[PDB]
């Protein structure tokens, strides 16, 4: 009687182990993808380039006299930088 | 203070209302420890048990 | 001498099942962490009434705009409209 | 407050957010509050991680 | 091809994304070839959790 | 063919190996399919051998 009982404690405690070890890695998986997401913010939508096809990501390289092209969803439009204000 | 068989149902229906899985941690994670003392607990007596029967039924001097 | 033996074969089983199955679950968080990372993936533009560009019917043929980039704004006037 | 809570409130800004309605000044101050929810959803997660670890060890 | 050279691929393709030094014409390119890697590379680990699975079973 | 005790050393070389961690998962799963078998099958005999103790004690 003894050795079943020892069997069935041993038997026991694994499953116990084995119910936590699934809570905690369902929470942790959805708690890591939640990070990500917040973190996939990339550059913090539409899109300005130069006539030339270079793109522009530091503003004093414009020269104030060129028709900058900005591609959007639909399409894209044009104009002439004209004035600045850096911030 | 409890006796043996009160331990098995003691851990028997921690083991079952957890592996539904509808706690909260804090509180699911809280009780896992009892289950771990319980466990630890009976098994321990059963050590005591064990050899006493041992000694018991060999020829001990 | 049998009794021993059941519950020796016994732990060996569970560790088994122990270890395959963190080893599992680490390879699905990484992959489903690179795919998260792969599904959400520039400059900001906005008219003068304060709307932040998303279609060209907003656009006027004439009328002003400001760009913001990672350093200010600049601004000009649309001179060619060319949806598509 | 609750971990469970931390989840449900990051979320509702990450969806929010991913919506696109606000403007860049303001969305800036929600993701701002995004880290405030973050950093300590990894303090309580680690936590829990070593409680198990110290009880189920052999040791 | 093996599930790690799967990963290899999809990892290094996200940081380029990341470093922005492609334009939109190319950078949508990649964004193609990266999803099917994606599908194909997530069906493969559905498939070994139902081999788990049936073997933790009784039978 | 293998006798009980070489199965348990068999199977220790497989858990040990396994556990080890530096396995890819195409080998890993290959390996844990004969792990598992070979522990039901040594189970399957100590059955037996218990089965056939308890009718050699009883008085039939």
């Amino acid at each position: 009687k003894i050795h079943r009982a020892q069997t069935r404690i041993q038997q026991l405690e694994y499953r116990l182990a084995e119910t936590l070890r699934a809570q905690l890695s369902a929470t942790r998986e959805r708690f890591g993808n939640a990070v990500t997401h917040l973190e996939a913010v990339s550059p913090l939508y539409s899109v300005t380039t130069a006539t030339d096809g270079n793109v522009l990501k530091k503003v004093k390289q414009v020269k104030a006299g060129e028709m900058l092209t900005t591609r959007l969803e639909d399409g894209w439009i044009e104009s002439e930088v004209k004035n600045i204000q850096p911030v | 203070p409890a006796s043996f068989e009160k331990a098995l149902s003691e851990l028997e229906q921690i083991v079952t209302r957890l592996e539904s899985g509808d706690l909260p941690l804090e509180e699911a994670l809280n009780e896992f420890e009892r289950g771990v003392q319980l466990a630890r607990q009976g098994q321990a007596k059963l050590q005591q048990a064990e050899q006493r029967v041992q000694i018991l039924l060999s020829d001990n001097e």
